[PDB]
């Protein structure tokens, strides 16, 4: 049948700010996915013990014989035009 | 059209609990969190005379 | 397409060169927000540790803290990119 | 016209074909991965359908697969079809490597 | 091929949920039948959006008439166009 | 007759008159004319806009402040505005 | 030809009802687990019985297991002709708990 | 019963979450104007306030947006975010790591 | 009643809900405008204070009145910012439409109408004045740079009877003079005081020009040899007042004694005394 999936759009576009045009895509992907959850448990990984356990070594090794002075509050907001509701007609 | 049947039947796996190296939480994780939704295209008009 | 510009910003010359670089080459390689924050934030973490944060987007305010030398908020091309350390 | 154990044939050289090694090292090279589970996934259901569509059987299909992680929290997988008594049917397996727990879940429909 | 709706003809495979798709078709011939007429211009869409707002996700626009034509970005899969008796509908939805 | 107002100075009204003068006898369809409109603004100031081209149509909708431009180009009327 | 239809919206709802008043945050006791989906399973087929769809084929499907800081990713893909055959599907999670169901249909012809 | 909502994603004890959505509700409701600069001030010195909340690696942070996309080295045990339906504001809480 | 209006304005309604009942629409009316009112006094009053200041500068000296500065940059920065202002007060201009669509006032409308009106003011005056002065400025040219021209011809010999004035007067070691110097040594120091304003403000006008910087090197001789005299002098005025005032204190006031700038007649003086002192 080479399946189609519904509740699937048609095409997928997003802005690109770099080259200003859109362009969109008519290619979309089709796997239905429910529940997808993320994991945070790692078991004997090469790459992520050591990384972990030595930080914690040095911190623990270095109080037993704080340095980063106190941090400064700040702020930043955008700029945010309101939304209006306006309808005119042409009958 | 009378289509009458059922059936039934379970999958399951293995057990074994281990709990010797067991319980981390990578302290420092990191995700990556949004609001966008997603975008599309169309074009419609009606017939000219 | 226009070059970046800071509107609030708290670094080192040699510093802004540097976040002016990372800024237009994810902009140029990918196309999505949650990309280039996830993009410029492993950049700064290789160069500089652990512990940076960055959001990026077009509406949102914010009250946060930083190390001192270490926060900036800058638009590119009516994008606001907002990045800090701890 | 079928036989489901021939079906189950089908996805058990799918899912071996895959990622499935005859040397037991590298399943433990490849432990559950945050970033490479989407490609797994997708790739095991595009090439267990391709292996699907080498079948010209007339019937029609339908699939699902589960990943858990560990074996620590547990899992129910359970059917219950509404269908027919003679070429009608589904099928379940239940699959283990070192640290990846895989169930496949298919559906056979007449016509 | 503009196929036959238990409303009106709708293009499809329809590209808006079932659920909003429905609610969009029973309210707007609801909508005329009760209390409203041709000869009004505006305050039948105005009805129409605040009916959208009030239960369905908040920023909604409507266009109608007899000859018009639009590209338009919007929400995936929040596309609702359909003649009514030679009279165009279209809405859709934005973040 | 009527002409709804847009920010000041003639940054903008000014540049949708002369462009839609090129469109609206470039093309015949309205597809053409309104996705050259909205290419155009998408380019030159903002990320998303909305346009519709036509003799005759119904519209209320929701936007930002003074980014509302209606006028009645020709026998057509061309409607433009900012949303997004 | 298919006058009457299956649309996702209504076996959502009816999926939605089910399992919350059904499962009222029980926890995942392991002597009873795979029993319990035993009975709502067939309480699920019970109502789709009166789900209005004559000639839609209903294979259900659930899932029914206990949260532990724990990854888990579950999906499928489809084989049918998108003009008659559908489907649906809802999740549901407490603190510590998580069951979810699908429901196909096709279209007999 | 809480005011109406919808978690997008949640990682603290329901409790924490609770006492957060009534003292945000409150506060919009009582900060209907102005801009979200305040209402982060003032949910933060609030927040920062109580006994509770004790544990914290780097220290307290509340973004609100009506459009953003984000990237967080969060600590493991607390992260929020939501949203207030009547109004449609995109509120994260979280302690810096 | 009050009562409803009460309970929906409770509610912290926007700006379109306000619209909205209003279009649904005296006394109702009143009851909005009487928030909405003070809402636009507190803006205004703050937004017209501030470019009335602006104005005010742009109006307060003869100087800038006549011959400008640096200055003027920094009122184009706040003219840069004018267009952000304004994107601060716009929330006031549509509200305010509101209130006198139905309402136009007229009794409390005397502050409004001052405020609003005064910042258009700045805007109409902003045109025409950075018009009109930028032309006749531009007219005018030589006769600003001929006033430079005698300006440096008179400064460069104003500073050589400064440097004159030293070498016989003051600081350079001729006489005694028995602690009255710190007088004399204020008055110098108000003297190249006011020197150096006048030096900065020539600095002004040749990087208003655009020219090399003419560079002076007297007065920093004059800066470095008079900071270590006044440091010392300084030294044996809290010393000596000390003393009057009234010795282990000044054990360690003799713990700061040692240095070895210079030998003077003061210096010897003081150590002589703090020997008593001991």
């Amino acid at each position: 049948l080479e399946p189609k999936n519904p509740q699937a759009p048609k095409n997928i576009t997003v802005y690109d700010y770099y080259t200003r045009k859109f362009k969109t895509d008519e290619l979309v992907d089709q796997m239905i996915v429910h529940f997808s959850m993320d994991g945070d448990y790692i078991w004997k990984e090469s790459n992520e013990y050591k990384t972990q356990e030595e930080i914690r070594d040095t911190k623990k090794a270095l109080i037993k014989e704080r340095n980063k002075f106190n941090y400064n509050t700040r702020e930043c907001q955008t700029i945010n035009p309101s939304i209006r509701e306006r309808g005119v007609s042409t009958e | 059209i009378n289509f009458q049947d059922t059936e039934t039947r379970y999958g399951g796996i293995q057990n074994q609990v281990v709990n010797i190296n067991q319980y981390v939480q990578r302290n420092p994780n990191f995700i990556d969190l949004d609001n966008i939704a997603e975008l599309s295209e169309h074009s419609v008009n009606t017939e000219r005379v | 397409n226009h070059e970046p510009e800071v509107k609030a910003t708290d670094m080192e010359e040699d510093m802004i060169k540097r976040v002016k670089e990372i800024a237009i080459n994810a902009v140029k390689e990918y196309k999505q927000e949650k990309q280039i924050a996830h993009y410029i934030k492993y950049e700064f973490d290789k160069i500089d540790g652990y512990g940076w944060n960055c959001i990026v987007g077009r509406n949102f305010g914010s009250h946060i803290i930083h190390q001192t030398k270490k926060y900036i908020f800058f638009k590119i091309n009516e994008l606001c990119l907002l990045l800090w350390k701890a | 016209e079928y036989i489901s154990e021939e079906v189950q044939k089908a996805i058990d050289d799918s899912v071996k074909q895959v990622f499935g090694i005859k040397d037991d090292s590298s399943q433990v090279t490849i432990t559950y991965n945050k970033d490479k589970v989407n490609l797994w996934t997708q790739q095991i259901i595009d090439y267990t359908i391709r292996g699907l569509n080498k079948l010209g059987k007339h019937f029609k299909y339908c699939v699902t697969a589960i990943l858990q992680q560990t074996n620590h929290a547990g899992i129910s997988v359970q059917i219950t079809a509404y269908q027919d008594t003679n070429t009608d049917g589904s099928l379940i397996q239940c699959y283990e490597i070192n640290d990846i727990y895989a169930i496949v879940s298919v559906f056979a429909m007449a016509v | 091929q503009y196929k036959t709706f238990m409303g009106a003809r709708v293009l499809w495979p329809p590209e808006c949920a079932d659920d909003i798709l429905e609610g969009a078709i029973r309210e707007t011939q609801d909508a005329l039948k009760k209390f409203e007429i041709a000869r009004e211009g505006q305050k039948i869409a105005e009805h129409l959006k605040k009916y959208m707002d009030d239960h369905f996700d908040p920023y909604w626009h409507v266009f109608f008439g007899k000859n018009f034509g639009c590209q338009a970005v919007h929400n995936k899969n929040r596309f609702i166009y359909f003649y009514i008796e030679k009279t165009a509908f279209l809405m859709y939805q934005t973040q | 007759i009527d002409m709804p107002e847009n920010s000041e100075m003639k940054s903008m009204k000014n540049d949708a008159f002369s462009q839609a003068k090129f469109a609206v006898e470039n093309y015949k369809f309205e597809n053409k004319i309104s996705s050259h409109i909205k290419k155009f603004f998408d380019e030159k100031y903002g990320p998303n806009w909305h346009c519709v081209v036509g003799k005759h149509f119904n519209a209320y909708v929701s936007y930002d402040s003074k980014n509302f431009i209606f006028f009645y180009e020709g026998q057509l009327a061309i409607l433009l505005y900012r949303k997004g | 030809y298919i006058k009457n239809r299956f649309y996702p919206s209504k076996i959502q709802k009816i999926i939605k009802e089910l399992f919350e008043d059904r499962l009222k945050g029980v926890e995942y006791d392991p002597n009873n687990a795979n029993q319990l989906s035993e009975r709502l399973v067939l309480e699920l087929r019970e109502k789709i019985k009166r789900g209005k769809v004559p000639r839609y084929k209903i294979g259900v499907q659930v899932v029914f297991g206990e949260i532990k800081g724990q990854g888990l990713r579950i999906a499928s893909k489809c084989l049918w002709d998108v003009q008659n055959d559908n489907y649906a599907s809802y999740t549901y999670t407490s603190e510590k708990v998580y069951c979810t169901g699908i429901v196909f249909g096709c279209y007999f012809e | 019963p809480l005011p109406p909502h919808i978690i997008r994603f949640n990682d603290m004890a329901q409790h924490l979450l609770k006492k957060v959505i009534r003292q945000a509700d409150v506060l919009i409701k009582e900060n209907p104007q102005g801009l979200e600069k305040d209402i982060a001030l003032n949910l933060v010195k609030f927040v920062k306030s109580q006994p509770e909340f004790k544990i914290g690696d780097g220290e307290w942070q509340c973004i609100i947006g009506k459009n953003f996309g984000c990237s967080l080295t969060f600590d493991a045990n607390v992260l929020a975010f939501f949203d207030l339906l009547p109004s449609r504001k995109s509120i994260l809480l979280f302690k810096s790591g | 009643i009050q009562e409803s209006i009460k309970k929906f304005s409770k509610n912290g309604p926007t700006l379109q809900n306000y619209e909205d009942q209003l279009k649904k629409f005296k006394e109702w009316k009143l009851q909005y405008s009487q928030d909405l009112h003070k809402r636009a006094r507190q803006l205004l009053d703050s937004l017209t204070e501030q470019t009335k200041m602006l104005s005010t500068k742009l109006s307060k000296p003869v100087k800038d009145i006549d011959s400008l500065g640096y200055v003027m940059e920094t009122l184009e920065q706040i003219r840069k910012e004018q267009a952000e202002i304004d994107m601060k007060f716009n929330p006031v201009q549509e509200m305010y439409s509101l209130l006198d669509n139905y309402l136009p006032g007229g009794i409390t409308d005397k502050d409004e109408m001052d405020a609003r009106s005064l910042l258009r003011r700045n805007w109409d005056i902003l045109i025409q004045q950075a018009e009109i002065k930028g032309k006749e400025y531009q007219h005018k040219q030589a006769i600003y740079l001929k006033e430079l021209k005698q300006s440096i011809k008179d400064f460069t010999n104003q500073v050589s009877i400064f440097r004159r004035d030293y070498e016989k007067n003051g600081p350079m070691v001729e006489g005694i003079s028995p602690a009255e110097a710190m007088e004399r040594l204020r008055r110098f120091e108000d003297e190249y005081d006011v020197k150096y304003q006048m030096y900065k403000i020539n600095a002004r006008g040749e990087n208003l020009f655009g020219l090399q910087n003419q560079k002076y090197p007297e007065l920093e001789k004059t800066d470095a040899e008079i900071k270590n005299l006044n440091k010392l002098y300084n030294l044996y005025d809290s010393v000596i007042k000390n003393i009057q005032q009234f010795a282990g204190k000044y054990g360690e006031q003799c713990s700061r004694l040692p240095k070895d700038l210079k030998e003077w007649q003061a210096y010897r003086d003081l150590k002589n005394y703090i020997d008593s002192l001991r």
